[PDB]
RNA sequence: GAUCCUCGGCGCCAGUGAGGUCCAUUUACUCUCGCUCUACCUGCAAAGGUGGCGGUCGCGUGCCUCGUCUCGCGGCUGUAUAGA
């Protein structure tokens, strides 16, 4: 459903607030969450088209207790992702921890502490509260959120892990931080299917963001401006496209945000160039052409919606930029705030 | 002034990878001041700088004392790539990496400044 | 050319290397745009009684259609996308 949407008529909105630092996003269709380095996990509201702002939030506490599962955190969260039903909210971060709890009154009941460095990525299975939580001790753990019990650890990451995307089947596509390796998890049989890159005007230092388009192939973004699709069938890249957000002796600016629409061909990729960059999978479903360019600040994270009715015409998608990058503040910019650029694609 | 400029075809990548492995073996002095202390104290086995410095004069001082202590130095073109190559969450502008008596890391330092000697 | 001590006054004090600041649940700060009731008033401002557009129940029912649509009086009180 790539060419059945009109990019040139996009209805955008630039909402900002006080905390200035925002990190991630979580949809709960439709209910949108954010996470700010001031320590906030905000439940904010948007629904009606023919505007709403926000309702409630939670605070990460500097609370000097030990092995405490209650409402108190230890440190500010990093990423958040919400349930498909609308009955669980879960986050985790450099407090070395997750919490999962009621999404309405937003009162933390369980703090999982099984990771041991920092919870740097989080994804779900669709339609089930099987949770995947991938963390800075270069591991990925899988949770039974039906009991909120622990299931299994998984290993195979050459370096400090960075992101996970998962779909309705028990499988994952992870990325290692620097090792240029996306890592395809066969979860029940605890196997892995290693896809390494090595793009060969910089070469691939790290490999930042990941997105699964379906259960057959995926896309990864590296910090040399290379965006690559990978078939599960084949060890080589399905496609590599270079300098995905221009230059800045200059160097290609790396991809800092990537999220695609599942069982679709719509690729959402942004950076600190200021312009969101939507790609499409080609008609041959092997290559990649430009469905085009479409604000200020350096885009950390990005979300998804749909019209979703009998019509299914016109997406809605928010970018959650911020002034720094999402986990560390290697680069600082005056531009951007704790913001939300909701742009909606008609038709 | 970056006449030992490292080339982006994977020599930069092997430099930053050995930076990361020395960071995991704690053989790594990070930042310009601590790099300068390691070179002046002579503990340093190799030293990388960053040519993406906004005034590069603030790291131009260590090639002098590296020429005095006869340790190899080489510039990578991004202090952000050096910064998360270290694992710091800030921009590391110049890094120095030492060695011990017996490590495979020391072997990797040896082959790495063999390549730096092929530059200079 | 004595040096040091004592007694005065006047000033004054190595390392390391990744952590650190606030604290029930608030809404930063500034500039523009849009502003959901109106009128008579007891009314100088500002507050209350009442009426037009209402809006909701009780009732008469009008209806070439006895449902929907043109209405009215009797208990009450105003509310729309509503903020960009």
């Amino acid at each position: 459903l790539a060419s059945e949407l009109a990019f040139d008529k996009a209805t955008y909105t630039q909402f900002r607030w006080n905390s200035g630092t925002v990190t991630s996003v979580a949809v709960c269709p439709p209910y949108a969450y954010t996470t700010t380095k001031d320590g906030y996990l905000t439940k904010w509201k948007l629904q009606d088209l023919p505007r709403p702002e926000r309702i409630c939030f939670a605070k990460a506490d500097a609370r000097k207790a030990n092995d405490k599962t209650y409402q108190g955190h230890l440190k500010a969260p990093l990423v958040v992702k919400a349930s498909q039903d609308g009955k669980f909210v879960v986050t985790g971060g450099a407090d070395k921890r997750l919490v999962v709890y009621n999404a309405a009154d937003l009162k933390p009941i369980k703090a999982f502490t099984q990771h041991r460095d920092a919870v740097t990525g989080l994804a779900f299975r669709r339609g089930t509260n099987q949770l995947y939580s991938c963390s800075k001790d270069r591991t990925v753990k899988v949770w039974s959120l039906d009991e909120l019990a622990y299931v299994e650890t998984l290993f195979g990451h050459q370096d400090e892990i960075l992101d996970i995307d998962a779909l309705g089947q028990e499988r994952c596509v992870s990325v290692g931080a620097r090792d240029r390796t996306a890592r395809y998890w066969k979860v029940p049989e605890e196997s892995q299917l290693v896809f390494r890159g090595g793009g060969e005007a910089a070469h691939e230092g790290s490999m930042d963001r990941v997105a699964m388009i379906d259960d057959d192939m995926f896309v990864t973004g590296s910090d040399n401006g290379d965006l690559a699709l990978w078939s599960i069938q084949r060890k080589k890249p399905l496609h590599v496209i270079a300098r995905a957000h221009g230059l800045e002796a200059p160097q290609p600016r790396g991809i800092t945000a990537l999220r695609t629409l599942p069982y679709s061909d719509l690729i959402f990729s942004g950076s600190w160039d200021g312009c969101i960059r939507v790609w499409r999978l080609s008609e041959d479903k092997r290559k990649l052409e430009a469905v085009g360019i479409l604000v200020r600040g350096i885009v950390n994270d990005i979300a998804l919606f749909e019209r979703g009715e009998r019509g299914r015409d016109g997406l809605c998608v928010v970018v959650v930029t911020g002034k720094e990058m999402r986990f560390g503040r290697w680069k600082y910019m005056k531009e951007g705030r704790c913001g939300a650029v909701i742009f909606e694609v008609p038709k | 002034a970056a006449w030992p400029k490292a080339e982006d075809p994977a020599l930069v990548q092997e430099l930053l990878d050995c930076v990361q492995q020395a960071s995991h073996y704690r053989q790594l002095k990070k930042g310009a001041n601590e790099t300068t202390k390691s070179v002046n104290r002579g503990t340093s086995e190799l030293v990388i700088l960053a040519a993406d410095t906004q005034p590069l004069s603030i790291v131009l001082h260590i090639p002098l004392i590296c020429e005095e202590k006869n340790v190899p130095y080489v510039y990578v073109p991004s202090k952000v790539a050096l910064g998360r190559a270290c694992g710091v969450s800030r921009a590391v502008i110049a890094v120095s990496l030492t060695s011990n008596e017996a490590s495979d890391l020391n072997s990797k330092i040896r082959a790495l400044r063999d390549k730096v000697e092929r530059l200079a």
